RNA sequence: UUUUGUAUAAUGGGUCAGCGACUUAUAUUCUGUAGCAAGGUUAACCGAAUAGGGGAGCCGAAGGGAAACCGAGUCUUAACU
RNA sequence: AGGACCGAACCGACUAAUGUUGAAAAAUUAGCGGAUGACUUGUGGCUGGGGGUGAAAGGCCAAUCAAACCGGGAGAUAGCU
RNA sequence: UGUAACGGGGCUAAACCAUGCACCGAAGCUGCGGCAGCGACGCUUAUGCGUUGUUGGGUAGGGGAGCGUUCUGUAAGCCUG
RNA sequence: GUUUAUUAAAAACACAGCACUGUGCAAACACGAAAGUGGACGUAUACGGUGUGACGCCUGCCCGGUGCCGGAAGGUUAAU
RNA sequence: AAUUCCUUGUCGGGUAAGUUCCGACCUGCACGAAUGGCGUAAUGAUGGCCAGGCUGUCUCCACCCGAGACUCAGUGAAAUUGAACUCGCUGUGAAGAUGCAGUGUACCCGCGGCAAGACGGAAAGACCCCGUGAACCUUUACUAUAGCUUGACACUGAACA
RNA sequence: CUUUAAUGUUUGAUGUUCUAACGUUGACCCGUAAUCCGGGUUGCGGACAGUGUCUGGUGGGUAGUUUGACUGGGGCGGUCUCCUCCUAAAGAGUAACGGAGGAGCACGAAGGUUGGCUAAUCCUGGUCGGACAUCAGGAGGUUAGUGCAAUGGCAUAAGCCAGCUUGACUGCGAGCGUGACGGCGCGAGCAGGUGCGAAAGCAGGUCAUAGUGAUCCGGUGGUUCUGAAUGGAAGGGCCAUC
């Protein structure tokens, strides 16, 4: 990043924003790994036992990528619009 | 140069102000200047301040 | 000793 | 005592006769009005002439003072 | 060892979807009241990084 | 060799023989090639052991935003043709 | 008597010449100055490196001094050849 | 410093002007022989063979293809009093 | 008289003398993280520092600047 | 004038002739009174100038005596060196040629001499410039700091006014 | 609020006195054959001195460093950013220690709109009044004027005057122009809310081009956007701004 004594580009521009600490403990999952979990129930515990998220993860979204076919029951996970559409069209209950 | 920086502060719903320049030795008179406010979305009376 | 030197 | 000159500010005719422009394109940058605005051409605050419609550029002489005008034909 | 990140570059730039970098514009910190509001309105969104700039930026941000 | 330019009266070398200068480690990006492929791969360690375990982790499959959050959309904006 | 005078040993080093890959990394030859003193010399001690010592020239401190030598940081660094 | 202001000898044309025809004259162009790169067009693609065209001065530099030296396997093989 | 050992011996340095200034003695000052040594087993006719440089005739005016000495009423001013 | 630029100031003395010397005059560019002023006997391997004597310093060199140099025998270096079959001139040329062009001259090889050239040898120019070099030194450059100095608290207590 | 006054509630300051801390490089005795030291008497000082921590001053005594570049060699001088003209070779751009001039602002009107108007300089006539003030007419036609240098412009005025005003408004912005980039400039149209005008319309500063500095660091205001167990808050972020 040395420009010849000209003030460099990363020092000519203003730094901006901050880093949130809740973004490390959140992992979105797609529907394609929703069949990968053991059993038919999807919560934080089985998503960690099926290696989908990780140990430090506390929150999850189950956003629409695709490929869901089985009835699943999602517990305590936030679901988006199109994801809950595809999940309820697959058959299983979205939240209880 | 001789124009001092002053601001002009909203009257109704003051979460907003503009900033301008004013010469003190010619004009000690006030601005009132009915400008637009984006917070209350109307044209309000504004007032001179530091 | 500045005699041979081009000074 | 001399030795100062400003940076040249790139004035002139950008789009010539017959050229296809889109609306909003700059045709002439200038200081005064060497060229005056005509049909489908607007005059900016620094006397920039710009395309207010998309067509072809045309130069004319008009009026009782033989002045240059820039028109645009909506093609 | 592993490469260190230039941390001021990590405070200035952010990675995007197609691999480009986004940054804040640089005139909007102080004496703004002589700047016209069109200038300050146009300097407000985050821009993208140009390509020789992109070459000098990719070296300073080797990980992200 | 250095130069715009050297037979240059610019540098260097008396000659021979021997030795003498782009390396290694670790990360990262690109290219070639091989394996597997929406998957790929293990590290330390165990193991009589370049076998086999070990998936802790890492990268990829989703992004937008400073962030909360939303999510094939998202941000700006009172809301955007 | 005398930091008296002339003048050997002794101490020094003013001029010239020679030597300058020397007889000698500071001399020789011929003249020259002091020579009872603020003299010279032997033997032994003491002062040490930003320190010593200096009738002071940045002089001397082991043929080295506007900061000795040795060893270690150390393959300092060298946009220079 | 030595003629020394056609390169020289020498020239009253071997000088100058015009017109023309010959000829000499380069690593240019053609002829013949050979090698290599790139691109088209076919044979059945041992990713080759052929036909055509064109290219082939090179510093810094970029790209591609090789030769040779020492050591390891093949190799208790093979060569060698 | 001394001096650049090894290109400069001089007009340089020293000197006797002069003046200013510090120092009352557990002296000032110096070398010492300190103890302690030198000054000095001396004490103002002594010791240190600075300048000048035998002897003769003499050393004129300026205290604005800077340094030193004395005052400290008033302004400003630290830790607390 | 150890000081004076203009300058060899001007006048005088010394000389046949004196930018130095001596005495003056003051126009002191830019003397000056203890960073002392002006004298001064004696002293000085001290600076300048004049005179007498003396002479190879010189006019202008000559000869002689010894030590080398020269030859013979013995021993036996060194600096330097791209390779050499290593001429003059005039031109050209990275701009001053043994080496190029044109031209002239020149049998091969020593020995003693002399130094015009080989931009001769010697020492990565010491002058000049440059390096975001280095070292020392200076100071009312910056930032510190030893020392000196001030006050508070501690060692540190008791009475009074 | 004010002027002293007794009484207690508490410190401070100053001076004197005392000795028991501390000092003694005073005398004497012992360890001890000892001018070291320690201990014991005693004298002299005495809560001073001195030392530790904190602190103001002073401090080339010492240390670490800095002391720009261009430059017909360097130093001395001059310059360094921005605007206008020429060089500049009829697109743009284009160097010199080339030739000439300016800027580091002003203005709530000198901005917006509506309505209206049109110069300079001479000649004649007329109280003071005269080369030049005011008047009236004629000529002339933009040689004038532009808040400020030069150029380009300007009559439909961009010049001059009057009424009403705050668009010198917020969020954007198709598209272009110009830069290596950071950046800089022009912009029709759309949403909201206004001003002038009867209306078409015009207005998001000024006839245009100079009037300007990046980032970091902090100051102020608003917005739960985050907020280290939780609830706040601090501190960050974002927006406006210094
Ligand atoms: C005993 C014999 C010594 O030489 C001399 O005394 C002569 C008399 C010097 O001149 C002496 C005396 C004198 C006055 O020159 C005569 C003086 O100017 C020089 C600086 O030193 C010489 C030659 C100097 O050269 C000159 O140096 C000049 C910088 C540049 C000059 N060149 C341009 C031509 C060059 O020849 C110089 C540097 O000493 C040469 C270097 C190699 C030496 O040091 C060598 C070892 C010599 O000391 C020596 C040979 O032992």
């Amino acid at each position: 990043g040395f420009e010849g004594g000209q003030m460099p580009l990363y020092r000519r521009l203003p730094k901006f924003g901050f880093t949130s600490r809740k973004a490390a403990i959140t992992a979105e999952i797609r529907l394609s790994d929703l069949a990968k979990v053991e059993g038919g129930v999807v919560d934080l515990n089985t998503l960690k036992a099926a290696n989908i998220i990780g140990i430090q993860i506390e929150f999850a979204k189950v956003i629409l990528a695709g490929e869901v076919t089985t009835p699943v029951t999602v517990r305590g996970l936030r679901v988006t619009k199109g994801a809950r559409a595809a999940i309820e069209a697959a058959g299983g209950k979205i939240e209880e | 140069g001789i124009r001092e920086k002053i601001k002009l502060v909203s009257s109704a719903g003051t979460g907003h102000f503009y900033t301008t320049t004013k010469n003190k030795r010619t004009k000690p008179e006030k601005l009132e200047l009915k400008k637009f406010d984006p917070v209350v979305r109307q044209h309000v009376i504004y007032k001179e301040a530091k | 000793m500045t005699h041979s030197m081009r000074l | 005592r001399n030795g100062r000159d400003s940076e040249a500010k790139r004035l002139g005719v950008k789009r010539f006769g017959g050229e296809s422009v889109l609306a909003g394109s700059i045709i002439v940058r200038q200081r005064g009005t060497k060229f005056h605005a005509g049909a489908n051409v607007g005059c900016g605050r620094d006397h920039t002439l710009f395309a207010k419609a998309d067509g072809k550029v045309k130069f004319e002489v008009k009026g009782p003072k033989n002045r240059k005008f820039i028109s645009i034909e909506a093609e | 060892p592993k490469i260190k990140t230039v941390r001021g570059a990590a405070k200035r730039f952010k990675k995007t979807g197609k691999g480009g970098f986004k940054h804040k514009h640089a005139n909007l910190r102080h004496i703004l009241t002589k700047k016209a509001t069109k200038r300050k309105r146009h300097l407000r969104p985050k821009a993208m990084v140009s390509k020789g700039d992109l070459g000098l930026v990719i070296a300073c941000l080797p990980y992200a």
